[PDB]
């Protein structure tokens, strides 16, 4: 399911508030349709990138939070 | 045209009506009026996004990373959060400070407070031109030497400095190297990932942007760190606190956003006016440029006016809108070595978006009558 | 109505029709785009007219002299500026200042800031009600007590402070008293010719004006001097340094003019309109009001719902868009300040209400508590752990 | 020439930029017409007074600069 990611975004070692800043940015260099693979190690992102999927109208196909480091399957809405 | 002629860009610029277009939607009940705060509604996370993508735009025109940018209240808050900022994180590597005599009041003003919060600074006199010796800068460097402030387009005078090797001498010395571009951002190409530049500071209402808004860039590789001067929440990644205004943010972003698209196209024909305006007036008898035609910013023209009364001058040129830098005159000409009576007798002309050819001839022959008919009344001319 | 219901004023509020409308006049070629501080041109002068009103407008509402009036970006700034410019001044005569633990970031922050600098503080507990006792206020009092900074508003339960009698414990020891008015200002009644306030500070975007603007209140008499904190040029006398953003401070002062006009009318809908909403809710089981009902602004309601998750209860009431105080992770410091345990601040939401607030939004309000509490209480192995 | 202003006020011992913060205050809950007497020790005043009067299209009826204090007449228009 993490299989066929058509973008990558390796955002280890990245704190908040900048996962999610990278994330934004990403997102709007993507097509409507297309995923992008999230590769982070900060707790917060268990909670902000749902977070963004959530407020921001976007779909989140899988994650992976049991352990590190996490993996974010999104697909622009 | 219209009258007065708006000759004083450089001081403030008219805010553009697509950036003003912008802002309006991101202030009312019906617009993105939320807190880019509150996480637990979209009201605010829609205004992090117009925010992120504001920021995103800033970082694209002067080649840098959002991370990067931090948004302030306007370049007076960037200089002093970027020179204190830095002077108080890396003070257990010294407390010598190197700048410039024809900084912006910004620059030398808090310099000036680190001198009292006992740290020492080195103001180097710039050359005639307004160029600074970059030798005189090397002697002025030394160990304990941990930052340096120079800016990249002089305010008064239009002057450029070298800033790329500026940076290459600081940072072969590892002495932080701070670039006030407030006057050259959006006008002179800017690309922080060539550029060896660690801080810079820019605003919104030099380009067209709306006042009270400004950012600083932070190297975030090799990485720079600063001590922050605004508390309360750590926002801006703990380097600058407080609310975020989004309306103000959007407008500069969009405003950044043009300058990068209408730059190369403006910016020639900016410098083709400013050469049409001193051509027409360089023939006069005794004006004189100050700053450098060849490597000045293309929007801004200082000249000297010998053998009239200032405080009449700028009296006589009522039809125009424009600046002399002064009871006391310029400080940055004085730095330059005019005499107080031709520092007072000067005139800043700098140009912008809005500026025709039709102004600049207009410009041109009230400067010719005026400077002759002003000399008729001169007892000073009449020695001459 | 629409939706999402938005009952989170004291975060932040959207700017009035009017205040929008005069900012506009401000900005383009067209308008009033001049620098207030090019005197040698008609361009500076009348943004500069501009600006005095503006700078008269806020005056006039806290019964203050415009003179007395310097110009930020904001509350934050303000509370910077004061905390620290009378600090870094005054240190000749002590270093020690007082605060309280429910402050706003802007006041704690700044105070660790100075105690990094060689300043003590002393960060008084509140009462779980979430006033201040003075008693145990002056016994933190002494020779070396150069400043004390105590809210009007609390931003998060709304409780008020007795400024008045602070102030004059204060003004009776030469102590200087710095009080942050970002919650109070437009919704209480402040006259500084009255009060024995040396510093107070105050925003725009609480009280419908834009966001990235504010004020610092700086007594003249008897004078209170501070350390500027931004330099460059000693514009607003010296105090603050910078350009002026016109078009700002025309919203701002716009603001509190139409302020000080609707403020004794709008105050007693909002009244009205909270204590309508608090009725609605009171008689559910186990929900507890945080702050004071009688001395509180009114315009907030911080409740506490009891053996319901928090993390669901922002889920349920996706209708309305209020806050928990929740930072980022763990809750409100200012509720664990009162006493509260980590899951029941969790579980605590903030109605804040503004000029927009309809009747009609607060009895939906009501009856979405009542449902919601009630559907969560259900699915809660917590509550039927209560009812044993 | 000073014996019949409408309005008094004094402005000494306040610095620029106070005295003329002051005339633009006073000179706003003027009628057009009336007269105000500036009495001020702010050496700035003898520029900034008139620049007053200049920029903001009002009258000056008569200044007196010769010393200590000033007097300055101004007329709203
Ligand atoms: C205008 C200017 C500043 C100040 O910018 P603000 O945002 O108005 O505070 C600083 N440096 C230079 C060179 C400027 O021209
Ligand atoms: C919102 C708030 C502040 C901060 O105001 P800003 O202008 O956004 O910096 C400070 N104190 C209190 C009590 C507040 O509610």
């Amino acid at each position: 399911l993490f299989s066929s990611p058509d973008h990558t975004l390796d955002a280890l070692g990245l704190r908040c508030p900048e996962p999610v800043m990278m994330v934004r940015k990403t997102v709007r260099n993507m097509q409507p349709g297309e995923t992008l693979l999230i590769i982070a190690d900060d707790p917060a992102t268990t909670r902000d990138i749902p977070g963004f999927c959530t407020f921001m109208e976007h779909e989140l196909v899988a994650k992976e939070t049991d352990g590190l480091p996490y993996r974010y399957l999104i697909r622009k809405g | 045209m219209k009258l007065p002629i708006y000759l004083d860009y450089s001081a403030t610029t008219p805010v553009d009506p697509r950036v003003a277009e912008k802002m309006m939607q991101f202030m009312t009940m019906d617009g993105t009026f939320g807190n880019p705060a509150s996480r637990s509604h979209r009201f605010g996370w829609q205004a992090e996004e117009a925010v992120d993508i504001a920021r995103n735009q800033i970082a694209d025109l002067v080649g840098a990373d959002p991370r990067e940018i931090v948004f302030t209240s306007g370049a007076t808050e960037s200089d002093n959060l970027a020179i204190k900022g830095a002077a108080n994180f890396y003070q257990k590597k010294g407390k010598h400070i190197i700048t410039s005599k024809t900084e912006h009041k910004a620059v030398l003003d808090t310099c000036r407070q680190l001198e009292r919060e006992g740290f020492e600074v080195t103001y180097l006199a710039p050359q005639r031109n307004g160029i600074i010796d970059l030798k005189e800068l090397e002697a002025a460097m030394r160990d304990d030497t941990i930052l340096v402030s120079i800016m990249h387009v002089n305010n008064e005078i239009g002057v450029v400095q070298d800033i790329a090797a500026i940076g290459e001498m600081c940072r072969a010395r590892g002495i932080i190297y701070h670039v006030d571009a407030t006057q050259s951002v959006g006008k002179l190409p800017i690309d922080l990932s060539q550029l060896k530049v660690d801080l810079m500071s820019f605003s919104g209402h030099k380009i067209y942007g709306p006042k009270g808004i400004g950012a600083l860039y932070v190297r975030r590789k090799p990485r720079v760190r600063i001590e922050a001067q605004m508390h309360g929440g750590g926002h801006e990644r703990g380097m600058r606190s407080g609310t975020l205004p989004v309306h103000q943010i959007v407008g500069m972003g969009e405003a950044y956003r043009i300058a990068k698209e209408e730059m190369a196209t403006e910016m020639e024909r900016l410098r083709g006016l400013r050469n049409r305006l001193w051509n027409g007036i360089k023939d006069i008898e005794e004006v004189y440029l100050n700053g450098d035609l060849e490597h000045g910013a293309p929007n801004i023209l200082n000249v000297s006016f010998n053998y009239v009364e200032g405080e009449s001058l700028i009296m006589a040129l009522k039809d125009l809108a424009v600046s002399s830098g002064s009871l006391e005159p310029s400080y940055v000409l004085r730095a330059l070595g005019l005499n107080d009576e031709l520092a007072h007798s000067s005139i800043r002309f700098s140009l912008g978006r809005f500026t025709t050819e039709e102004e600049i001839d207009y410009t041109i022959e009230l400067v010719r009558k005026s400077i002759g008919r002003l000399r008729d009344l001169s007892p000073l001319w009449e020695m001459y």
